[PDB]
RNA sequence: ACGAGUGUCGUACC
RNA sequence: AGUACACUACU
RNA sequence: UAUAAUAGUAGUGUA
């Protein structure tokens, strides 16, 4: 995934949780990983 | 034509054949009472 | 200043003849001064880049 | 420069001469010695030299005696060999066997009473150089490179070394660079192999082993020297042998070695003489040959040492992938530029990278760099 | 002898 | 027995 | 954002 939006994050992973929550951060990762209760955020850097 | 015997050569072994012998070369065969006097006149001639 | 070394002017005073044209000596002015002035010879090695 | 056009001012092309071994002879030390002693006193004919080289052999001789020489020999490598630090503080003892006066094994003082003085001095000043004057304006001496008589001479010599040393020596190569990673070499190329196994089935690598371990003996044993001390130096060959005159131990700066090598062979006119032959003179059984003293620089000796693999990468990678050129011929070449030790060889080796590819690029002066650059040094 | 050299040297010294 | 540019060995 | 790092000794290749 490239550039997924936080809240798709939120509704991924918690699709319990309605619409209108706490809004998500202007950040928009480049990838997460949900394992074991624990989401981890992913992001890409190429450079020296 | 092959340099230091007869037969026939390839390019890189002709450029082999010419560039070798250079290192068949041995390091300290100079003698120093005679080898500071060159370097010396050298030096002092391009100087003069 | 380029300074000869102590060697060459032992092997060099010690020659009991006198050299037909001695560069080395014309320079060093019969031997009087071990330094030799240097001027447009910036010394070998020394302004690679 | 003072160009030459006399044959004999040539300097040693390779600073040694070889001889075959010969099988009807014993390897053992004691027996080569008591052989190179006898041969040695048994030289006929007259010469300079000839009757300081009986003297010698004179005083090098244990006679019948041979066992306590054994015995003597053991007992003092027992004890030096038992303390870490150099035996100090003790004076080594002559102990004459025969008509040698042997202080250690292969090494043997001057017996005044055996050499006649002006003898000894001939052997000293003149031949071996020690104390020749004391503490001429002239042009380096070299031989005419261009001169047609020269350039024969030069020819003439590769022919006999090659015809000496490319027969076989009638022995199974059996050695450790062999036995230890032929598999290897096969395996990586088969032509190596064989390229290797031919070389090592010749007498060039006979002749440049031995001379290396000649010289590692030599540099082995001129460390216990004295100015009164000749030593003998062995190799695996039962007929090449080495004296080495007295000379300054080799842990001191600018110390030098000064040897003469001694081939012992059956019919006169057999050997490989790479300009560095004194005489051929005749003895018992056979012909002595009896080179001209040299001394070498620690450098020098140490290069010589290591020729054994100079020789061999020079032949492989020259022969390599390449079926056109003869073994022989390569083999030649190499024996030469390895023991090349020399400063002859130098003043040739860099130009022609110059002089050959300005010959054979598109635009180049290379009348100019021949005209005003090269120098031969021949 | 050998090494070096179109620089007088090394070459053990009394 | 120096300047630089490296590579490889040992502590 | 193609730029921060550098023990001592020895050997080798290069200019």
């Amino acid at each position: 995934r490239n550039d997924v939006p936080f809240i798709d994050i939120i509704l991924d992973i918690r699709p319990e949780v309605d619409p209108l929550t706490i809004d998500a951060p202007h950040i928009t990762p480049d990838n997460y990983l949900y394992i074991n209760n624990v989401l981890y955020i992913i992001d890409y850097k190429v450079s020296v | 034509t092959s340099i230091w015997f007869p037969g026939s050569v390839t390019l890189k072994e002709y450029l082999t054949q010419i560039y070798l012998p250079f290192y068949f070369n041995a390091k300290g065969l100079h003698e120093k009472h005679h080898v500071m006097v060159d370097l010396a006149k050298t030096i002092l001639e391009i100087e003069c | 200043e380029l300074i000869l070394p102590d060697e060459l002017l032992f092997n060099l005073l010690d020659q009991k003849v006198a050299y037909q044209n001695d560069i080395i000596a014309t320079m060093t002015n019969q031997l009087n001064s071990n330094t030799v002035l240097i001027k447009r010879n910036w010394l070998q090695g020394n302004f690679n880049y | 420069r003072e160009i030459s056009k006399s044959l004999h001012d040539q300097k040693p092309s390779i600073h040694f001469i070889w001889g075959a071994h010969n099988p009807g002879n014993s390897n053992n030390a004691t027996f080569k010695l008591i052989l190179l002693s006898k041969s040695l006193q048994s030289i006929k004919g007259i010469s300079t030299y000839t009757e300081a080289f009986k003297s010698l052999g004179k005083m090098m001789d244990i006679g019948d005696k041979a066992i306590e020489y054994e015995e003597f020999c053991m007992s003092l490598k027992s004890k030096a060999r038992s303390s870490w630090k150099q035996i100090m503080n003790k004076k080594l003892e002559p102990k004459q066997i025969n008509n040698a006066l042997v202080l250690w094994e292969q090494q043997f003082m001057i017996n005044n009473d055996l050499i006649d003085k002006s003898e000894k001095l001939k052997l000293f000043k003149n031949f071996c150089g020690i104390g020749k004057h004391k503490q001429e304006v002239s042009k380096p001496k070299i031989l005419d490179f261009d001169d047609a008589n020269m350039y024969l001479a030069s020819l003439t010599m590769m022919e006999q070394s090659k015809k000496i040393l490319s027969k076989s020596n009638g022995l199974k190569p059996d050695n450790f660079i062999l036995n230890e990673f032929g598999s290897r070499i096969k395996d990586a190329n088969k032509e190596t192999y064989d390229n290797m196994h031919k070389i090592f089935e010749t007498g060039y690598w006979q002749c440049i082993s031995d001379f290396s371990t000649l010289m590692k003996n030599i540099l082995s044993v001129s460390q216990y020297n004295r100015h009164n001390t000749f030593r003998i130096a062995m190799c695996a060959n039962n007929n090449v042998f080495a004296i080495v005159f007295p000379s300054a131990d080799i842990k001191t700066k600018k110390a030098t070695v000064v040897y003469s090598i001694i081939v012992l062979h059956k019919e006169e006119e057999n050997i490989f003489n790479p300009g560095c032959l004194h005489g051929t003179f005749k003895c018992m059984n056979g012909y002595i040959s009896i080179s001209r003293a040299i001394r070498l620089d620690k450098e020098r000796c140490q290069r010589i040492v290591s020729s054994p693999g100079l020789f061999l990468t020079t032949c492989l990678l020259f022969k390599h992938d390449n079926p056109t050129l003869v073994m022989s011929d390569i083999m030649n070449f190499s024996i030469y530029t390895s023991l090349s030790i020399t400063k002859s060889v130098l003043s040739l080796t860099e130009p022609a990278r110059y002089m050959i590819m300005n010959s054979l690029a598109i635009s180049s002066n290379v009348k100019d760099y021949i005209a005003e650059k090269f120098s031969p040094y021949t």
